[PDB]
């Protein structure tokens, strides 16, 4: 049984008669040392995503990266919820999202310039003066053009299938 | 058995014979919708072979249908993110309720969130979501608007709701008391304002108690939540079958690549690596395809519901079974794990009575038609009320208009019209 | 950035022609991708094998292709259809449904022909420059509720006026754009005022 993975000490009960072990995903987790009589946990490697978080490059050429599912020991540094963020500063203050990253966690080129980390803002904060004798009629208007584009169809194509195939 | 398709009824139809409903009950319904579902991430490679530099290098030779799935699936995490931000994030300012609950006798308290827990969730949105209930290449990205952003922009919905009307959706939020709200909410169906101005009491022991049947049928029922739990199994039951799809031969020695390797050398187990490979590319194929379909249905109905959130809780929309079954008055969004819940508030008319109805009526030889009611009789007396509530009104000369002469009208009878 | 979805639609369609022409340089576990250069190479028996193969990498490809298309026509059929109801609601008619046709209350649209598309100009009417009063529900005169049909009954601190919903138009209260049903007692809010009769 070859492989390569972390093998570290394992708390489970190993029956007499068994060697090998195996998860819910029919996969070996558990073995049995050869020599010895001690049970070795068979965790997989280290591994992850990669995502560069960078701006325009018009505006500067500094980028972040991004490994997903890791804890900041396996791979300026700071733990999300869908990694860890080296090249970016986790400041304590709440801005609108610009580059989304994961978990409520955005990222903005923002001035000493430098990618910065966040929490992203959903709104500015508003509390309406409700009363049970209280109104608001307003007095005055604008009127608003606005668009919206709305795709109708697109290219028809069509690919012969001997010509494509058998040339 | 057969199944019976309702309780049989005959309605007794007549040309002289109106039914006119004489009191009203609320109704509030709950409608489940999907919206989202659960980011997932697929490394074709390492799903495929798994740190194996020959096998990838054999995998090569199939083209760029590693870069198509990568491409599909990260399509799929953006469309599902963006559902859920155009069906939450509508609203442009944050709204929070004033800490004087004066609302004319409605009880928001339990859709309202409470601060003494860490997310700012609602009791319904808590029971909500209690219901609802690294690999080998396998790994599910988290999504952008967590669940108390999502509460929070909820509880914004609710507060700009219940302050406003429908004034916070087309322009700025406008300040209105609730009453007379529930004032324009009736008068935007055909009831006139007076019946809640003085049935006000009623109605918000009414929707009390529809709002604590709520809470109980939530509490007691599991199987509330039915699509949100249907698409959650679909979903893990495409995961297994994925992962499951890796113990099968496909024709090879055995499912171990590392064993194949560790056993063959490479110009004999090439074409057992060949085999694995085409099978697993298949079924991951299969598996981006149905992912494909299931995304396209997720985003037809994350678009319905943002179309109800919009047409529902931001006005009173006039389409018949649209906001919930009856006539529809208010609804209030409740946020819901990879899904949204509405709370239709309908209105339904109760203790129908029949009374006898006439087209017009010929006073001095010119007909007289009702402007806005129907002209009804208790037998001796007509009088004319309103469509959809009982109130009889004395026949006067301003609630009907003359036009023309009453011999080409069918069904006209006789009566004495009063002159204020 | 102004017509991003027509854009990316195209880039789509462009990305998808150019995979499915750059599908063909692949051996899929063959000698080679070229079909002249296996025949004239290899015997026939080994040629047959090498062109099943590269007819069933490439019947694959074709196949994913078909069905990426298949796909990306049904979404641009929901896109159409929606299209198509916008105009026939918005645009030869007006609409009342919420943020349907602009954010705003509806008043017109203005179609435009754009590349495999279509753009639409809302007309919408968005109130602006509120004010604060004090509102009352019902008022009473002789002892009966007076309720307003179409109106608010609003005040600018000493005198109270029924205006419109959506514009401030203050008129002196008159017994024609009021009805009454019902007594004083009967409402909570009723605040006590003086109605007009022409
Ligand atoms: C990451 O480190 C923190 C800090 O000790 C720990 O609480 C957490 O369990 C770690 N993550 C995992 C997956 O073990
Ligand atoms: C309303 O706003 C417009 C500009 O949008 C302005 O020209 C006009 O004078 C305003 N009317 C009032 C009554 O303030
Ligand atoms: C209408 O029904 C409610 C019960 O839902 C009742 O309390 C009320 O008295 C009824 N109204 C009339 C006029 O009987
Ligand atoms: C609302 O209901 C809760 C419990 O049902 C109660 O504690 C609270 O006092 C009620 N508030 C009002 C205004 O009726
Ligand atoms: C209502 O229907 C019942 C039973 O059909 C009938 O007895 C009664 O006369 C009807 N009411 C009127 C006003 O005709
Ligand atoms: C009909 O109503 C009028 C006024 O409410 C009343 O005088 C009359 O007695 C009623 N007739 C019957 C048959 O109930
Ligand atoms: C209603 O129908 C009955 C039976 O067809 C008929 O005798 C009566 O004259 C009709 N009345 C009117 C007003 O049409
Ligand atoms: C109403 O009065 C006119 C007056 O001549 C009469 O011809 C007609 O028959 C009356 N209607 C009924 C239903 O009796
Ligand atoms: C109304 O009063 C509130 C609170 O007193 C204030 O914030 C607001 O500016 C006032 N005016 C309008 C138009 O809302
Ligand atoms: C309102 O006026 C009526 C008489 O028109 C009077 O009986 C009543 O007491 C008044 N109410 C108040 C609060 O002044
Ligand atoms: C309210 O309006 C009336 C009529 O326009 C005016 O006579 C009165 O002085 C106004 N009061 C205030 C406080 O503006
Ligand atoms: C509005 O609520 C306040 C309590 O904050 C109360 O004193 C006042 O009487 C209420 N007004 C009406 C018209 O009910």
């Amino acid at each position: 049984l070859t492989g390569t993975g972390v093998l570290t000490e394992s708390n489970k009960k190993f029956l007499p008669f068994q060697q090998f072990g195996r998860d819910i995903a029919d996969t070996t987790d558990a073995v049995r040392d050869p020599q010895t009589l001690e049970i070795l946990d068979i965790t997989p490697c280290s591994f992850g995503g990669v995502s560069v978080i960078t701006p325009g490059t018009n505006t500067s050429n500094q980028v972040a990266v991004l490994y997903q599912g890791v804890n900041c020991t396996e791979v300026n540094v700071f733990q999300t919820r869908a990694g860890c963020l080296i090249g970016a500063e986790h400041v304590n203050n709440s801005y609108e999202c610009d580059i989304p990253i994961g978990a409520g966690i955005c990222a903005s080129y923002q001035t000493s310039q430098s990618i910065i980390a966040y929490t992203m803002s959903l709104g500015a904060e508003n509390s309406v003066a409700y009363s049970n004798n209280s109104i608001a009629i307003p007095t005055n208007f604008t009127i608003s053009v606005t668009t919206e584009i709305l795709p109708v169809s697109m290219t028809k194509t069509s690919v012969d299938c001997t010509m494509y195939i058998c040339g | 058995y057969t199944m019976s398709l309702g309780a049989e009824n005959s309605v007794a139809y007549s040309n002289n014979s109106i039914a006119i409903p004489t009191n009203f009950t609320i109704s509030v319904t709950t409608e489940i919708l999907p919206v989202s579902m659960t980011k997932t991430s697929v490394d074709c490679t390492m799903y495929i072979c798994g740190d194996s530099t020959e096998c990838s290098n054999l995998l090569l030779q199939y083209g760029s249908f590693c870069t198509q799935l990568n491409r599909a699936l990260t399509g799929i995490a953006v469309e599902q993110d963006k559902n859920t931000q155009e069906v939450f994030a509508q609203v442009k300012q944050i709204y929070k309720t004033p800490p004087i609950k004066d609302f004319g006798g409605f009880n928001f308290s339990q859709i309202l969130p409470d601060p003494s827990k860490p997310s700012k969730r609602s009791f319904i949105e808590d029971l909500l979501f209690n219901k609802v209930t690294k690999f080998n290449g396998l790994t599910v990205l988290p999504p952008l608007l967590t669940d108390e952003m999502i509460a929070q922009y909820t509880s914004a919905l609710l507060a700009g709701t219940i302050t406003s009307g429908w004034t916070f959706g087309a322009g700025a939020a406008l300040q209105i008391p609730f009453a007379m709200q529930m004032a324009y909410r009736f008068n935007g169906i055909g009831v006139t304002q007076n019946v809640l101005y003085e049935n006000q009491k009623l109605i918000a022991n009414q929707f009390n108690s529809a709002i604590g049947k709520i809470q109980d049928s939530l509490s007691s029922t599991a199987s509330a939540l039915g699509k949100l739990q249907d698409v959650v199994n679909q979903n893990a039951q495409a995961l297994n079958t994925l992962v499951k799809q890796l113990s099968s031969n496909f024709g090879a020695i055995s499912s171990v690549l590392n064993d194949i390797l560790s056993r063959l050398d490479p110009p004999e187990a090439e074409v057992q690596i060949d085999r694995l490979i085409t099978g697993r590319l298949q079924s991951l194929q299969t598996y981006v395809t149905q992912q494909l379909i299931r995304a396209a249905e997720i985003r037809a109905s994350a678009n319905l519901a943002a179309t109800k959130m919009s047409e529902c809780v931001l006005g009173q929309s006039k389409r018949v079974d649209f906001c919930g079954k009856g006539y529809h008055l208010m609804s209030f969004p409740q946020s819901a794990p990879h899904g949204v819940v509405f709370l239709h508030v309908t209105y339904v008319p109760a203790q129908e009575k029949n009374f006898t109805t006439a087209p017009a009526i010929c006073h001095d030889g010119k007909a007289h038609f009702p402007r806005e009611g129907v002209f009804v009789s208790n037998g001796t007396h007509w009088f004319v009320t309103q469509r959809n509530f009982y109130e009889p009104q004395i026949i006067t000369t301003d609630n009907t208009f003359v036009s023309g002469n009453c011999d080409v009208v069918i069904g006209i009878v006789n009566n004495t019209v009063y002159d204020p």
